[PDB]
């Protein structure tokens, strides 16, 4: 049988990146706390 | 080989304006790109020679526009060639974004060319606005007050952005004095994004009004479309010279000759006539946060146009339904430039809400639906089964 | 001399390669240069961005 | 087929196969080209050719015996083929070529006429076999200053110093009783092979081959035999793979079966299930590649060799196949393993269980020297039918993800980019 | 971007039904000559945009005698539209000469790139 | 050691350690350089001159 593809990004190539893309969303959330902490913006 | 090909500089001139193979069937709508190149040099040269006399303080802004129009030799020419020529920029450009929307110039392989179009269009809206607030008239103080108070709707970062943007607590001396050094600059960013716009065009070449391949019959640019552009250069110079010498303050608002006073509000604050459609989209949503988004979404909905056009034929030239519904979109865009001028009154709120639904249902609902029906009708009209 | 006899690289080679260590004595000193260039490009942005904020004599008239 | 072993100081291996019509009988030593110093390098390539010399082969052809030998990195081999009714005649010849005597082959007429024959074979190999002299330069720069670096053919600058006294000093140190396995493949019974060696003596030497104090160690490097007067540009590129007798033996072969091999002129090697072909066929970046997993005794290699005429776009051939190597760590699919199982189960069945009994005697001889016995094909299919996609990903981050590579190239390799723009492709930076 | 396999799946459903063929095939005929590519001297399969690689493939599988005439009716259209005229009424493409000559070269290149992607995502059930 | 696997292997967690290591370097190095600069200039600052006005 054929998995769900829709062009390039198939589901099997997306389930293997979603563990790592959860880390890029943390490595960019800490990317904001370097460039904003220095003017009062409280994130919680 | 020839020196126009053998030099490092002249081969950029050669491959762009002399030997560039243009399709031999392009009509006069393909001159609007050459007019916008001329109309950009008109704004820039009549910006440098005008900013040698302009002081940008809030006390000497409006008093030194009148110093240009009264005390400088041919100063009335410069201020009127450039306040009206900026309003001719947006009329040629609106006919340049509507050639490409009609003849299918947004489709692949020219999606890179279309996306630099929307980026140039946003910087040109932002340039002509930032120079409008440099005259410090009554419509320009209360224009900058209404526009930069829309960013006070972003949650929890609203007031800190606006107070950074004003450079104070209201539209005061640091706002006008920074709306000039910015407005001096962004034309040189447009003049670099235009060079990044000819590079996206030069790899695949121009389209042609039939929508078929133009690799068969190609004629050069020199002495053929150089002299087909000189017709519309000398015509655009003519219709500009009527609007500069014979009727110069027709397009602008009369309230912009009142010196800007923050204590007295005018009767109805409107922007200049070309931002008037988007001002009617902004005013249509009965919310402040969604209005800033939808007025910005209305420029960014041009980007979903290469992916919503479901046609195997490039352009609307040989299509009945997708040529009718295109001119409904154009005359809807003119109507939004009219509800932007009327007050917030019955029934210009039911109109401005309906006629902003037709702005968005063109790209998202009409163009995918009537171009799928225009492909089954091209098929079952010929195939006999 | 043949081309199968490699010359004397012994004066520059390490005494123990251990590729979990050599890629950690070298991603430290790349990561340390990245750390000061992220604490040094915050201050370069925050210098120019805070220059556009409300100046001193505007704040006195608040 | 079931192999069988027995030892009395001289270990005897047999794989009886009654449906064949020949019977190879040979002695396989465990001291190949990785047991020589660079001053006697080529003495095992020269011990092959005086076994196959014209004087000695004509004596063998009188009884109907064809001779064959093989000089690899770690094992040598000396096989005598025959008809199945004539196996004891092959041992009687093999006894009187090595064991009973070596002075007839090492005469002054037969030596200098054979050393001149090898010295032409290497000089022909050095400038005409281009995809193989790179793979012998890849070993010479991955394992440099280390006994796995020495070429099996022997260098020409070191081969013209050999006298007979170096041919015999290698014989008294490595052609020993505690080093050899006597293999019999093809139509021969293990009871007939053991009783025939017991009916004769066939005692080679005493024992205690030397120790080889250096151990093989990978050292990431490069070598560029740049030479513009060639039509193509041959390139091999390899990381440190797995040695034999390792738990990651079959995963290193299955990972080299995922990217497989390719030949641009065949119309059926272009439709394979490799994802690399979608990037490599657009501008025709290469003519052929093959992914190998070589596994020697102390260390190994893993990588790919290639050859291309598109010498201006080599740096997209390298970059597009090194990005596919990164997918083994991160996002190798389940189907891309499940075809590489079924291709590895085939091209092992086409290797251990093909026709030729000369080739089956080298594989049986190379196996029972290193790991004491032969792992059967029916029980090496269970090891390939159990490799999951976690085991390939756990192996790939061990050996492939951001590791040092060894490069060797010849031809028009000006377009081949520098080291640190090839080494930097092993780690994706976007993961 | 409409993938002619999908057009012909819809389009053959219309022509097969007796009710819809009586209804919207005369609408389709009046839509064709109102478009007026015949008046420029083109068939429909000159109008299809040739920049996707599926349509770039099907213009190589075309025979020489049809790819020479197709490369002429395009140049007669770039010459007619340049003069802002139409072709004279004898030179117009008639109804019978407007046949889908390039349709079967596309439906065998579309189904050959659909099979290339249905097979590049196959999941083998163990 | 196994320091490579947790920190330097995935680039998403390598650069997430650069930014979380620069968020601590901003707050600490600024306080460590302020508290030295005033301690080297003890007696000249306004916080000390305001204490002499007793
Ligand atoms: C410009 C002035 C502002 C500078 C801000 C720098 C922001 C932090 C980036 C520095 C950094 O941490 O760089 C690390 C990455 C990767 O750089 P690398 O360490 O050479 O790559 C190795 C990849 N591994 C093996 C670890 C998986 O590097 C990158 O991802 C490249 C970022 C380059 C930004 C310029
Ligand atoms: C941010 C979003 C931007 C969107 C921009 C919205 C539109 C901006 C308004 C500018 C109007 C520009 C209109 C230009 C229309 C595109 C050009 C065009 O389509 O002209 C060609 C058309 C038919 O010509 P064909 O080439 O298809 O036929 C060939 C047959 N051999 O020729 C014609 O059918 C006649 C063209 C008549 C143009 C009428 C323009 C009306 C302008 C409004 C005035 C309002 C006053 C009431
Ligand atoms: C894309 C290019 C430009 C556009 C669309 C543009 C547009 C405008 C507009 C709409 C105004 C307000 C006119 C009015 O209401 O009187 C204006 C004013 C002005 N602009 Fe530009 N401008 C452009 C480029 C430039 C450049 C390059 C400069 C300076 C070097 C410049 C300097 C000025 C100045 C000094 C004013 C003074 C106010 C006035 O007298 O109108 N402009 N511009
Ligand atoms: C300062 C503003 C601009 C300049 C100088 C400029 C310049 C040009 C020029 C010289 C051409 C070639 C002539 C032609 O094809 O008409 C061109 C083509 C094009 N421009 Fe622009 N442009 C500008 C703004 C825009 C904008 C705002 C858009 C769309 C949102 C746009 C979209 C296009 C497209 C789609 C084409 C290709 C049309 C075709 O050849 O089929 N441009 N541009
Ligand atoms: C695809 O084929 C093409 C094509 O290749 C091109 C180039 C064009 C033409 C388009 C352009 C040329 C647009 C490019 C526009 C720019 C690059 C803008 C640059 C304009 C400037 C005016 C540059 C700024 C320089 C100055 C202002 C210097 C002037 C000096 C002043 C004012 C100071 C004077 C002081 C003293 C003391 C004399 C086409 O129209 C076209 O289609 C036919
Ligand atoms: C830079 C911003 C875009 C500006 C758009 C202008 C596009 C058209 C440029 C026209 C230049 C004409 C030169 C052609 C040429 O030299 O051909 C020359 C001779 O042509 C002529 O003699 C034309 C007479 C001079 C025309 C003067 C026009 C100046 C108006 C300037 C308005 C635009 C700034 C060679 O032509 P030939 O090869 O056919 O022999």
């Amino acid at each position: 049988k054929t998995g769900l593809h829709f062009g390039r990004l198939s589901l099997r190539s997306l389930t293997a990146y979603a563990p790592n893309l959860m880390l890029w969303g943390g490595a960019s959330m800490l990317g904001l706390f370097v460039f904003t902490e220095g003017w009062p913006k409280f994130q919680d | 080989m020839a020196f126009r090909k053998s030099n490092v500089y002249l081969s950029l001139v050669n491959s762009y304006i002399i030997d560039s193979p243009q399709p031999s069937s392009i009509n006069y709508w393909w001159n609007m790109g050459s007019l916008l190149g001329l109309c950009l040099v008109i704004q820039i040269v009549t910006g440098i020679f005008m900013a040698m006399h302009y002081s940008s303080n809030i006390e000497l802004a409006f008093s030194s526009v009148e110093h240009i129009m009264r005390d400088v030799h041919n100063g009335y020419i410069l201020r009127y060639l450039h306040a009206n020529g900026a309003s001719f920029f947006f009329m040629v450009m609106f006919m340049h974004m509507a050639k490409g929307l009609y003849y299918g110039s947004y489709r692949s392989p020219r999606v890179t060319l279309w996306n630099v179009g929307v980026i140039i269009f946003i910087l040109t809206i932002a340039t002509a606005f930032l120079g409008y607030c440099c005259v410090y008239g009554q419509m320009s103080h209360w224009g900058a007050t209404v526009i930069t108070n829309l960013f006070s709707a972003i949650p929890f970062v609203g007031n800190d952005i606006v107070s950074w943007l004003w450079g104070g607590f209201s539209v005061s001396n640091p706002t006008i004095q920074r709306f000039f050094a910015l407005h001096y600059l962004v034309p040189f960013i447009i003049a670099a994004m235009v060079i990044m716009h000819l590079m996206a065009l030069h790899i695949h070449g121009s389209s042609n009004p039939l929508g078929i391949t133009g690799n068969l019959d190609r004629i050069p640019m020199h002495s053929y479309f150089i002299f087909k552009d000189l017709v519309t250069v000398f015509l655009f110079m003519l219709i500009l010279a009527l609007f500069v010498f014979y009727s110069p303050n027709t397009l602008g608002h009369p309230d912009n000759y009142i010196p800007g006073n923050p204590l007295v509000t005018p009767a109805s604050i409107v922007p200049e006539w070309y931002l008037l459609p988007f001002y009617a989209i902004l005013r249509s949503i009965p919310d402040k946060l969604l209005g800033v988004i939808t007025m910005f979404a209305a420029i960014l909905v041009l980007l979903v146009l290469p992916f919503t056009d479901r046609s195997v034929v490039r352009g609307n030239t040989f299509k009945v339904l997708s040529k009718f519904f295109f001119f409904i979109f154009v005359f809807n865009f003119v109507l939004l430039g009219q509800i932007g001028a009327c007050h917030v009154e019955v029934p210009y709120v039911l109109m401005g809400q309906i006629a902003t639904f037709i702005y968005f249902a063109y790209f998202l609902i009409i163009v995918p639906v009537i171009s799928t029906i225009e492909n089954v009708l091209f098929y079952i009209g010929r195939v006999n089964k | 001399k043949s081309t199968y006899r490699t010359p004397n690289f012994d004066d520059v080679l390490k005494e123990n390669n251990d590729a979990d260590k050599g890629r950690s004595y070298a991603y430290f000193m790349v990561g340390a240069m990245g750390l000061l260039s992220s604490a040094g490009a915050k201050s370069t942005v925050e210098t120019f961005i805070s220059s556009m904020t409300a100046t001193a004599d505007v704040l006195a008239m608040a | 087929a079931e192999v069988t072993q027995l030892s009395n100081g001289i270990v005897v291996a047999t794989e009886h196969n009654p449906s064949a019509h020949t019977a190879s009988v040979g002695v396989v030593f465990g001291s190949g080209a990785a047991n020589e110093n660079p001053y006697n390098n080529g003495v095992s390539n020269l011990w092959k050719n005086i076994f196959l010399s014209k004087e000695n082969s004509a004596v063998a052809a009188k009884e109907g015996l064809a001779l064959s030998s093989n000089i690899s990195r770690d094992f040598q081999s000396y096989i005598v083929s025959s008809l199945p009714g004539s196996t004891d005649k092959s041992l009687d010849f093999l006894n009187q070529s090595f064991i009973q005597q070596k002075a007839n082959l090492l005469s002054s007429s037969n030596f200098e006429a054979t050393k001149k024959s090898v010295l032409k074979q290497v000089q022909d190999f050095e400038e005409n076999d281009h995809p193989n002299r790179v793979l012998e330069h890849l070993h010479s720069t991955a394992f440099q200053n280390t006994p796995l670096s020495l070429p099996t053919r022997g260098t020409l600058e070191s081969l013209e110093n050999l006298v007979v006294a170096d041919l015999e000093s290698f014989a008294n140190n490595h052609f020993l009783n505690s080093n050899a396995v006597v293999v019999g493949t093809g139509n021969i019974k293990h009871e007939d092979l053991v009783n025939s060696i017991e009916s004769k003596n066939l005692s080679l030497q005493t024992g205690t081959k030397p120790v080889l104090k250096k151990k093989a160690a990978f050292l990431g490097s490069e070598v560029r035999l740049r030479d513009d007067t060639l039509p193509k540009a041959w390139i091999s590129l390899a990381v440190e793979g797995e040695p034999v007798n390792s738990p990651n033996y079959f995963v290193a072969k299955l990972a080299a079966q995922i990217f497989g091999s390719y030949n641009a002129f065949e119309p059926a090697s272009r439709l394979q299930g490799i994802k690399l072909l979608d990037n490599i066929q657009e501008y025709q970046l290469c003519d052929n590649f093959n992914h190998f997993s070589l596994s020697y005794k102390d260390s190994g290699l893993w990588g790919f060799s290639t050859a291309t005429r598109n010498v201006t776009m080599i740096d997209d051939l390298i970059h597009f196949t090194l990005k596919q190597w990164n997918r083994l760590t991160i996002s190798v699919t389940d189907t891309e393993v499940e075809r590489a199982k079924s291709l590895l189960k085939l091209q092992l069945g086409q290797l251990y269980e093909s026709g030729n009994p000369v080739n089956d005697a080298n594989l049986l001889g190379a196996e029972v020297l290193i790991k004491g016995s032969k792992l059967s094909l029916g029980e090496a299919f269970k090891k390939i039918d159990a490799i999951t996609v976690k085991d390939v990903k756990a192996w790939a981050g061990k050996r492939l993800w951001d590791q040092d590579i060894a490069i060797a190239g010849t031809g028009q390799i000006e377009g081949l980019l520098d080291y640190m723009r090839i080494r930097s492709d092993m780690s994706m930076m976007r993961w | 971007p409409q993938s002619f396999t999908s057009i012909a799946r819809i389009g053959d459903y219309i022509l097969k039904s007796p009710v819809l063929s009586k209804l919207c095939v005369p609408v389709a005929n009046q839509f064709i000559n109102l478009a007026g590519y015949k008046k420029l001297g083109l068939k429909f399969d000159d109008l299809i945009a040739e920049e996707n690689p599926i349509m770039q493939t099907a213009l190589r599988r075309l025979p020489e005698d049809e790819s020479y005439a197709r490369a002429y009716r395009i140049i007669r259209a770039h010459q007619t539209e340049l003069t802002h005229h139409l072709l004279p009424r004898n030179e117009w493409i008639k109804a019978q000469e407007d046949v889908p000559y390039l349709l079967p070269y596309i439906l065998e290149a579309e189904a050959a790139a659909k099979e290339k992607d249905e097979l590049d995502n196959i999941e083998v059930s163990k | 050691s196994s320091l490579y696997k947790t920190f330097f292997k995935r680039n998403a967690v390598f650069v997430g350690t650069i930014f979380a290591g620069a968020f601590v370097f901003q707050t600490v190095f600024d306080t460590a350089i302020t508290s030295w600069y005033e301690n080297h200039n003890k007696g000249k600052l306004w916080k000390d001159v305001k204490a002499r006005i007793a």
